[PDB]
C-alpha cells in the first residue's frame, strides 16, 4: 500500500 | 461536547500524553475537544490533530481492507450475513470518524485559515478524509466524494505553488497523497507518477536553499515520493 | 445487551473476523454478548474469550505504565492536574474491563464448569483479572485484591495438579501466571522462582508421554517460564 | 515485563 503523510 | 468543560491547554496537554500511551482515540477525542474551543490552531496543535485521527482512521482502515478481502473470498461456501454485516459495520465507523473531522474542517477550522502554511494543511486533510470516504464508497454519490477530494487536494496545490517553496513538508506531503489520490482512487496512474516526478525533482533542486534540519524533513518526504514510484513503475 | 439480538452463532462467527482485523474491542464485546447467553464455552470459544480481553486490557496496562511513569516522574515543575486526571481515566477504564470479566466469571461460567480443563481456565482467568486489578491498587482495599487473586490461582493450581498432567498447557499457563503474580504482586521472588522451576521439571519428566503436536503446545509454555527464569536470576 | 499467557 502506497505510502501517504 | 463531552470536552466542553475542560480547558484548551489541559486538552492539548493530554492529547500529547495520550500520544505518548499511543491511545490514539483518546489524543483524537481530546484534539476534538481543543478545536471545538473555538480558537484556530498552532503548527504544532495541527500536527497533533491531524496525527490522532490518522492513526484512528488508519486502523479502520487496515481492519476494513481484512474483512473487505474476507468478504470478496465468500463471494467467489455459503456462511451467511455476518461477513457483510461486520464489514459493514466497521465502515460505518469509519465513515462517522471521517464525517467527525470534514466536519471539524467545515466548521470552522478552513474558513478561519488564511495563512498559507495553515490553509493548504487543512484543505489537504480534507482531501484525505474524502479519499477515505472514496476508498469504501459504492453508490450514487461515489463520484461526488471523489470530486470532493479532487476538488480539496487541487485547490491546496494552487495556494501550495503560489506561496510555498517546493521543499516545504507541507507542499511535498500534499503531492505525496494527492499522487495517491490519482493513482488508488481516480484511476490515473499517470497523473500519479507525473506528480510524484515533477515534486521530487522540483524539491531536489531547492534543497541547496535549506538548513540541515529543513533538509532532513524534506528529504524525508522525498523518499516517500521515490518510494511510490519506484512501486509504479 | 447490545448483543442481545444477535444469534450466539453468529458473535462467535464475528469475533472471529474481528480477531482477524486486530479489532480487539470488538472481539470482546462479541464474546461478552455470546457468554451472556448463558450457554457454557466450548474450548475454543474459551480462548476467543481469553483472547479479547487479553488484549484489550494489555493495551490498557501498557498505557497506565507510561502514565504512571510520567506521573512519577512529575512527582520527584509542577505541571498541574493533568497527568493525574489522566492516568485516573484510563485506570478506571482498566478497573471497568476487569470488572466486566470478573462479572461473566461470576455470573455465570464458573459455578458452571465442572470439567477440569473449563474450572481450571477460568479461575486462572479470575486471577488474571484480580492481579491486573492489583497492579493499580493503591488504597483500603488493595490487601483483599490481592488475596481475591491468590486464592483463585490457588482454587486453580489444586485442581489442576489433581486431575491434569503437568505438561497440559492450561496448568503450564495456569504456573507461569501465578509465579508472576508471587513475583510481582505479592512480593514474593522466592515461590515465584521456586513455582516456575518446580513447573518446569515435572513438564519435562512429562514430555515422553506427547505427541509432537502436544510437544510443542508444551514446550513453548515451559520456555516462557525459562524466560522468567532467566529475567529473575 | 514478565511472560504471561
Ligand atoms: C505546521 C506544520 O504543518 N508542519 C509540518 C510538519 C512537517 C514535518 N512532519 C512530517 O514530516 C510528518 N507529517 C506530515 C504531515 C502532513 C504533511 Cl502535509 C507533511 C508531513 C510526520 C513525521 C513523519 N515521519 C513524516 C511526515 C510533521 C508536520
Ligand atoms: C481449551 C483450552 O483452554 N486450551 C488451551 C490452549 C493451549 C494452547 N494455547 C496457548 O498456548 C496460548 N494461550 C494460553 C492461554 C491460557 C493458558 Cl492457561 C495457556 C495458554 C496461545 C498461543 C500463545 N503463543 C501461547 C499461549 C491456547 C490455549
Ligand atoms: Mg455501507
Ligand atoms: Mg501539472
Ligand atoms: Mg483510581
Ligand atoms: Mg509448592
Amino acid at each position: 500500500f502506497p505510502a501517504t503523510v | 461536547g463531552a470536552m466542553g468543560s475542560m480547558e484548551r491547554a489541559s486538552l492539548i496537554q493530554k492529547a500529547k500524553l495520550a500520544e505518548q500511551a499511543e491511545r490514539y482515540e483518546d489524543m483524537a477525542a481530546f484534539m476534538k475537544g481543543a478545536v471545538e474551543k473555538g480558537e484556530e490552531l498552532s503548527c504544532e496543535e495541527r500536527n497533533l490533530l491531524s496525527v490522532a485521527y490518522k492513526n484512528v482512521v488508519g486502523g479502520q482502515r487496515a481492519a476494513w481492507r481484512v474483512l473487505s478481502s474476507i468478504e470478496q473470498k465468500s463471494n467467489e461456501e455459503e456462511k451467511g450475513p455476518e461477513v457483510r454485516e461486520y464489514r459493514e459495520k466497521v465502515e460505518t465507523e469509519l465513515q462517522g470518524v471521517c464525517d467527525t473531522v470534514l466536519g471539524l474542517l467545515d466548521s470552522h477550522l478552513i474558513k478561519e485559515a488564511g495563512d498559507a502554511e495553515s490553509r493548504v494543511f487543512y484543505l489537504k486533510m480534507k482531501g484525505d478524509y474524502y479519499r477515505y470516504l472514496a476508498e469504501v464508497a459504492t453508490g450514487d454519490d461515489k463520484k461526488r466524494i471523489i470530486d470532493s477530494a479532487r476538488s480539496a487536494y487541487q485547490e491546496a496545490m494552487d495556494i501550495s505553488k503560489k506561496e510555498m517553496p517546493p521543499t516545504n513538508p507541507i507542499r511535498l506531503g500534499l503531492a505525496l497523497n494527492f499522487s495517491v489520490f490519482h493513482y488508488e482512487i481516480a484511476n490515473s496512474p499517470e497523473e500519479a507518477i507525473s506528480l510524484a516526478k515533477t515534486t521530487f525533482d522540483e524539491a531536489m533542486a531547492d534543497l541547496h536553499t535549506l538548513s540541515e534540519d529543513s533538509y532532513k524533513d524534506s528529504t524525508l518526504i522525498m523518499q516517500l515520493l521515490r518510494d511510490n514510484l519506484t512501486l509504479w513503475t
